[PDB]
């Protein structure tokens, strides 16, 4: 049993034609892709892996000239209609045909598999199964997330998408894979995968488990009747002389720090000791107002760490409180 | 050639180097004391030379002294968050030493960015400028107001120890059962054949009785297997 | 646009005087002012930037506070080469504008 | 960090001229940059901005439509397209990069200053 | 069993005793514990 | 079993997992454990 | 602290960092064992 | 024997120049020239070290570049007490050998 | 860290003569030391080294032979025996130690010179 990106079986596959006047028009890239395309005059020679396929980016190209195979990771200029007639970095030089392919793109690894098994039936794929040996490996690691197909212009070709699935592999003796269940194709199959065995006999089996997700969420908070009274505060009719500043002690009660800090008739609403967002999420036991009224000059002198008449004779601030400052 | 090449790109775009296919002693490397860390989490820095990896990859930067310690598995800070983040189980070396010498000339070459990364999967490379992200309600343009543009730049003058500049060298390594690319400098000796004796194939390890085979590989394949995934039959390197 | 008026225009002090040169927005910035010191026929200098960070090689005894509208550039100190002209800029949005201009001179 | 700055002359009124800033000892292309001009005798007047990768331009109101700024992040230099010259036009041209001193960067903020450059749009010969 | 990796050797290997003996002492336990089940299995269905 | 608290929940909520997975090993070791004396109560008790 | 009575440039103390490879705990390296950094001539300090 | 080519021998520079002696390895030696300044009827001063690290107390003035056989001192606004002789020195191996010398001279 | 020299002066030639350095301030018995000599008006020359412990010895081709270096890790002082001398031994001479700062201490380096002695070698009265 091994986990990996593998075609769920009886799956969609897109089927393009190489017919009547037809065309091979570029398909996205996905964690992987099943590529099996069917011959009889060998008319496929090539595949393209860019992200833009415009020379901007970096594209790999794959193209069989008659006897020699090619990879090229420049950034090439493609032709709107890219085809085969009858910043540059690295190179590698070298229906009876069915020549599956399976191009994936894993962990900066971009992987090839092949075979090329003979078929008689031309119309549709075959029923049967052929494992396919890994033919070469290169590390190119692109953001790939296109792909097209270049055909010998003078074969149909399917597409299929790779997913990550679990299946169980049946090695034979000698070593060739010859079956395999997925194990999430039907409720039979997922028997299969959890008795580790093709055959199941009669019985009642535990396979799975069901589950019901969590559908919303809630977040709960009691409302109350404690409003702070920080309006009261600032709209009071007098407030009294700086000298004789008055105190008012706040508690038992829930501040709307944001109300105040939306609202923008105050001059300065400058803040040292907390970020007036973090206000209304952070609650403390003391809330401390203090009002009194000054000339502009001397705003700017109640601060801390300052020395000044008001900031010193009459109404000092230590460099460490935190607080907040609101002068309109 | 790495470790001493001349220039080494910022940190916000770090370069990512293959290593493969070559052998490799780090003997060298750790015999230089020019390096300030050569800490090792994965593998104990002695024993390097001795293994086999599938595959290394070398990472180049440079940071300030105090980012350094960010450079760390499961470590949380402003360039480490923000810009090259080790996944915590990462197995590999952290090397780093003063770049007073080769650069802080003010140098404002070398660029961090900042907040426009919030939050950043291990092992990517971000470049993207994002004109202004970070947090706003207008976008788009060169505006001021709480945008705060993001690559801000290092500023790197002598002045500058935990602000000095230093040139940090992140080795990854890839540990697997498969053909190692890369191995240290160790000899080969001679195949004996129906003996109990201790022996490691491409680095693999092991002791057993090493008899011929009449099973037959696929080409392909190197590492055989068991029922119970132990390892049964292997491909001498030297001789297929 | 955000206007950011100066004042006064102009000032005269003597060494060693402690001054104070204000620059009010039409609109709150918040914190967005930079104070910069300019000498005639040459480009000027950043003194203060966010309104109160003191900027790198400029002496300590000039100092910038305030948020929102009202802005305060302060030198605790004259000394005879910090007789200029000064200029509040904000960067909160654009058009980017400045001050017009406060000149100190000697008493 | 220099920039060195050129075009100044005289232009008589109504005709076009176009300013240089060229930038070194930093990474050009990454930072917004900004004209500044001072009217001989006057107060300085911000006159146009552009983005890091010229998308972005935007100028002040006395020179909408006549100004044109542009960027050559391959040369590291900064040009002004002045059109429509008029007799307040006359001034000493600063270019000027973004810059932030720390972390405060939230801030984003003034800094180096090219030398300045004089323009005089004047039909005198 | 929550070591770095499951063969003892390569733990022997890849890193100093010191600090393997960390990841082996995770190893034994683990392996330790499947003998008491099995053995304890074996001692109820002997039983049968 | 040792832990911080035993509502997996708040483990994970308050600490991210570098520091949390240790304690979240220790939950799992205590709770794997009970799972065992339970089994093996029933084992032996459905034999009798 | 010891600045009071040390730290005079006092150059008495020594630590021999370069050579020592390694040590066995408890274990005293009194050989001063010229040097060996890494490379075969000797009798000269060398680079 | 590695052998230490100094150029030029001697030359005349002005207070404020940037004036620039080089050194040339025989062989490569990499990273390892120390640079001295010795005034007339003086002991040398060491000024750089490792070819490019700055010696305690020598003024910033004074740098240092180079690698493998190119080696440069550079004195990037030069004052009068800098007019001296200065030897560059080899440490790849023994014997250790000096530059001949390079003379700084008043224009 | 001193390095005070003595035993300078006037000699007939082929005579001898044996100089010394006093060392103080640091462990001397753990630096190497070095001679150096500079004849009236002309360049520097490397004269020899001893080890640290004394048993390393090298000298200049031009005095093999005739100088030996020696050492007193005792009473911390250092010597140069100079036999069979001539006119161009006539030269200022400086005893130095190795040194190292603390960070790049892998790359041996010069440092802090004696005062120098000299020595004439003439047959004048
Ligand atoms: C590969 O390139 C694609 C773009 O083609 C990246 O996808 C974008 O990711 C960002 C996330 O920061 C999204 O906001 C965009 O909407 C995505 N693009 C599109 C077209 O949807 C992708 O992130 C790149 N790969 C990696 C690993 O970053
Ligand atoms: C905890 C807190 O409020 N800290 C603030 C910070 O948010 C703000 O940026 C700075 C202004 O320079 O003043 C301080
Ligand atoms: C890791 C590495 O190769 N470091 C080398 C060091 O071994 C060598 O002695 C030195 C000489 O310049 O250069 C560097
Ligand atoms: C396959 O495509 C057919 C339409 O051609 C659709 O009805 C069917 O649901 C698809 N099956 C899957 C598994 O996507
Ligand atoms: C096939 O394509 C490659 C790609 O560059 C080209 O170089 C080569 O000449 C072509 N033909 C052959 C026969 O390889
Ligand atoms: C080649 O890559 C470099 C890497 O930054 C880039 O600057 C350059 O623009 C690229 N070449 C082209 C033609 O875009
Ligand atoms: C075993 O190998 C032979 C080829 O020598 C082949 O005929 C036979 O099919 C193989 N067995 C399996 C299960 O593939």
């Amino acid at each position: 049993s091994t986990q990996d990106l593998f075609l769920p079986f009886f799956s969609n596959v897109t089927w393009f034609h190489a017919i009547h006047r037809f065309d091979n028009p570029v398909l996205p890239f996905n964690d992987g892709v099943y590529f099996a395309s069917t011959e009889k005059s060998n008319i496929i020679r090539g595949w393209i892996f860019g992200t833009t396929l415009d020379s901007k980016t970096q594209s790999l190209l794959i193209v069989n000239n008659a006897t020699n195979v090619v990879i090229k990771v420049c950034e090439f200029q493609f032709c709107n209609d890219p085809f085969l007639g009858v910043n540059c970095t690295f190179e590698y030089v070298s229906f009876k045909n069915l020549r599956e392919f399976v191009f994936k793109n894993i962990d900066g690894y971009f992987k090839i598999y092949s075979k090329h098994t003979p078929i008689n039936l031309v119309r549709d794929l075959p029923q049967g199964f052929s494992a396919l040996e890994p033919l070469v490996d290169l590390p190119i690691g692109i953001n790939i997330t296109r792909f097209q197909t270049l055909l010998a212009l003078h074969a149909a070709y399917y597409v299929g998408y790779l997913q990550p699935r679990t299946f169980l592999l049946k090695y034979n003796e000698n070593g060739t894979i010859t079956d395999a269940v997925d194990c999430a194709l039907d409720p039979l199959s997922e028997t299969k995968c959890t008795l580790k065995s093709f055959t199941v006999e009669k019985g009642i089996y535990q396979t799975s488990n069901f589950r019901v997700q969590p559908t919303e969420s809630i977040v709960r908070f009691p409302n109350i009747t404690n409003l702070c009274p920080f309006g009261e505060v600032f709209n009071a009719t007098r407030f009294a002389s700086v000298y004789a500043w008055n105190r008012k002690r706040i508690s038992n009660c829930v501040a709307d720090y944001s109300v105040l800090y939306n609202s923008a008739s105050f001059s300065t609403f400058k803040c040292y000791g907390v970020s007036p967002t973090k206000l209304n999420d952070l609650c403390f036991t003391n809330v401390y107002a203090d009002s009194f009224v000054i000339r502009g000059d001397e705003v700017r002198q109640i601060a801390p760490g300052q020395t000044g008449k008001i900031a010193d004779y009459n109404y000092k601030l230590p460099d460490d409180f935190t607080g907040c400052v609101i002068a309109w | 050639e790495v470790f001493n090449a001349t220039r080494f790109a910022s940190v916000y775009a770090w370069n990512r180097k293959r290593i493969s296919n070559c052998v490799a002693d780090y003997s060298v490397l750790y015999n230089s004391a020019s390096f300030s860390t050569f800490k090792c989490y994965g593998v104990s820095p002695t024993k390097l030379n001795d293994l086999c990896f599938t595959n290394v990859y070398a990472d180049s930067f440079v940071i300030r002294g105090d980012e350094v310690r960010q450079i760390a598995p499961g470590q949380t800070g402003k360039i480490a968050d923000y810009n090259y983040k080790l996944p915590d189980d990462f197995t590999g070396c952290v090397i780093a030493w003063n770049s007073n010498n080769l650069d802080s000339k003010g140098n404002y070459n070398y660029l961090y960015r900042l907040f426009r990364k919030s939050n950043l999967k291990p092992f990517e490379r971000d470049i993207s400028t994002e004109i202004y992200q970070a947090g706003s309600t207008p976008c788009n343009g060169v505006e001021g107001f709480n945008c705060y543009f993001p690559l801000q730049s290092y500023g790197f003058q002598p002045t500058n120890v935990g602000y000095q500049p230093y040139r940090v060298v992140v080795l990854s390594f890839e540990l697997l059962h498969a053909p190692a690319t890369v191995c240290g400098p160790k000899k080969s000796t001679n195949l004996v054949k129906n003996k109990c004796v201790n022996f490691n194939f491409n680095g693999l390890t092991g002791t057993g009785v090493l008899t011929e085979s009449n099973k037959k590989f696929l080409p392909f394949q190197q590492f055989g297997r068991d029922i119970a995934d132990t390892t049964d039959a292997v491909r001498d390197p030297q001789t297929l | 646009d955000i206007q950011l008026t100066q004042s006064p225009s102009s000032l005269s002090a003597s060494v060693g005087d402690r001054v104070t040169i204000t620059c009010r927005a039409s609109q709150s910035i918040s914190s967005y002012l930079n104070w910069y010191q300019q000498k005639p026929g040459k480009a000027p200098k950043l003194l203060i930037y966010a309104a109160s960070s003191l900027q790198s090689g400029v002496p300590s005894r000039f100092s910038g506070s305030g948020s929102g509208t009202d802005f305060t550039l302060t030198i605790s100190s004259l000394q005879p080469e910090d007789f200029a002209t000064y200029y509040c800029q904000q960067s909160y949005s654009t058009p980017r504008t400045f001050g017009q201009g406060t000149k100190v001179e000697i008493k | 960090v220099q920039l060195v700055e050129s075009g100044g002359g005289v232009v008589q009124p109504g005709r076009s001229l176009r300013l240089s800033c060229a930038a070194s000892g930093f990474t050009f292309s990454i930072y917004g940059m900004h004209w500044v001009r001072q009217a001989p005798g006057k107060g300085l007047e911000w006159v146009a901005v552009i983005s890091y990768d010229g998308s972005n331009k935007y100028y002040a109101d006395s020179v909408k439509g006549r100004f044109t700024i542009s960027r050559d992040n391959s040369k590291n230099t900064l040009y002004l397209q002045m059109n429509s010259l008029r007799a307040e036009d006359t001034a000493v041209y600063y270019c000027a990069k973004e810059g932030r001193p720390s972390d405060i960067v939230v801030v984003v903020a003034f800094d180096y200053w090219g030398q300045g450059t004089l323009v005089t749009v004047s039909s005198a010969s | 069993f929550g070591a770095i990796s499951s063969v003892l050797n390569d733990i022997l290997s890849r890193l100093d005793p010191p600090e393997a003996e960390v990841q082996i002492d995770r190893l034994i336990t683990g392996r330790l514990q499947s003998l008491q089940t099995y053995v304890t299995q074996q001692l109820i269905r002997a039983a049968e």
